């Protein structure tokens, strides 16, 4: 399992001056992610009379 | 040895008492007005406030007319009703005086002021007019 950065999004604008204020802007996003791992297999016989 | 104080803060006319005027603020950065009347008024005038867009017909014609949003200082306790900050000039105002006033934020490129509701016919004695302070071009 991971994480990943969905965006960083905007923080803050250009304000005017003489504004005893802020914005809040709007947070960003962090997904997190994960993945499996898979397997492989088979099976292969012999006579064992052949082989000798 | 008066300067050519025409250069250096130019002004413009914004209201002369029949029809408003848009006047640009684009090539300047600090302007303000300066009301001034002609003859005794009435129950005080008020006054909105307007700002303009460049109309993308033509990027040099000023747009239709929207209202600025009114912000408040640290101190303001007696915010309009809505926003869109707004001018009541104080009537017993006699023609030896004047006021200025100006809005503490600027938002777009051409200042415009009509006479609210209700003022029109004690709003044709007034006269107003603005004047920039940058140069910034």
């Amino acid at each position: 399992t991971y994480m990943k950065i969905a965006d960083y999004g905007q923080l803050g604008e250009y304000t005017c001056d003489a504004k005893c204020d802020a914005e809040f802007g709007e947070p960003g996003n962090i997904r997190h992610l994960e993945g499996k791992t898979y397997d492989y297999r088979g099976v292969f016989c012999f006579n064992r009379k052949n082989l000798q | 040895m008066n300067f050519n104080v025409g250069v250096d803060f130019p002004s413009f006319i914004a209201w002369d008492g029949e029809e408003s005027f848009p006047v640009k603020v684009d090539g300047f950065n600090q302007f303000g007005f300066t009301f001034k009347t002609i003859a005794a008024l009435t129950a005080a005038t008020t006054f909105n406030i307007f700002y303009h867009e460049p109309s993308d017909a033509d990027p040099c014609v000023p747009g239709p007319a929207i209202r600025v949003p009114e912000v408040p200082f640290c101190d303001t306790v007696l915010l309009s009703e809505d926003g869109l900050a707004a001018v009541t000039l104080p009537e017993t105002v006699t023609p030896d005086s004047f006021c200025a006033g100006t809005v503490p934020c600027m938002n777009g490129q051409w200042i415009s002021i009509a006479p609210a509701t209700g003022s029109e016919t004690n709003a044709a004695n007034v006269q107003i007019t603005v004047t920039m302070k940058g140069a910034t071009r």
